[PDB]
Order: C-alpha cells, then structure tokens, then sequence
C-alpha cells in the first residue's frame, strides 16, 4: 500500500508526461509549460545560467 | 520533536543571502578568491 | 522619439487593473467570458497609452 500526501514543504518528487515533439525556423504556435504565444523557433547564443 | 519539513542536497571568501520572505524560505549565494 | 517609443513600448508591460500585462496569461488562464472583464481593461488601459 502506497501513501500520498501533501503537506507545506516544496515537494521534491515532481513532472509532468509525455508532450509533441519540437519544430524549428517555421512560423509556429508554441505552449512551454503553459506558456501560450506565437512566432519562430531558432537555436540561441544565449549563456542562460 | 515534532518534525515538519526535510531536505538533502582565508583567500576564499563565500556570500550568501537568507530569505525567510514570510511566502517561504529563499536562499541566494557566491564564492569568490580574493585578497586577504 | 526614442523617449516617446520606449514609453509606448513599456507600458505594454502595465497591467491597468487586469489579472496580467500580458495578454495570452489571461486567454490561456480564463475562458472568454470571465476573461472578457479583464481583457477589456487591458484595452482601455493600452488604447489610452
């Protein structure tokens, strides 16, 4: 028997399933983790941390 | 002892910042080598 | 001129009393009707500006 529960503390156990795979320079609608929008997809140079 | 929460992971200087923002506890920090 | 625009351009990022500044927030949180009042301001608010 398995036993969930939920409590205040930041749940380390954590994700979501499966999603459609990725296209690139198209004009396209996208959704990232429920971010919604519309536009092109390209690599980046960008030193994200 | 009533337990609620758990979590596991002189040229030296290390920085950090302590945040118990009401909302949750924030923790920011840095090391650096430096002069004495 | 750049003054003028980079005012235009950042007041996109008020919110005017709406739940974001950001339109697709309020489409992809709320179905049209509920949303209609916060979307609404947003016009108002960017339309003034």
């Amino acid at each position: 028997v398995l036993s969930f529960e939920l409590l205040h503390a930041p749940a380390t156990v954590c994700g979501p399933k499966k999603s459609t795979n990725l296209v690139k320079n198209k004009c396209v609608n996208f959704n990232f983790n429920g971010l919604t929008g519309t536009g092109v997809l390209t690599e980046s140079n960008k030193k994200f941390l | 002892n009533n337990c609620t929460f758990e979590y596991v992971s002189f040229k030296n200087l290390r920085e950090f910042v302590f945040k118990n923002i009401d909302g949750y506890f924030k923790i920011y920090s840095k090391h650096t080598p430096i002069n004495l | 001129n750049a003054q003028a625009l980079n005012t235009l351009v950042k007041q996109l990022s008020s919110n005017f009393g709406a739940i974001s500044s950001v339109l697709n927030d309020i489409l992809s949180r709320l179905d049209p009707p509920e949303a209609e009042v916060q979307i609404d301001r947003l016009i108002t608010g960017r339309l003034q500006s």
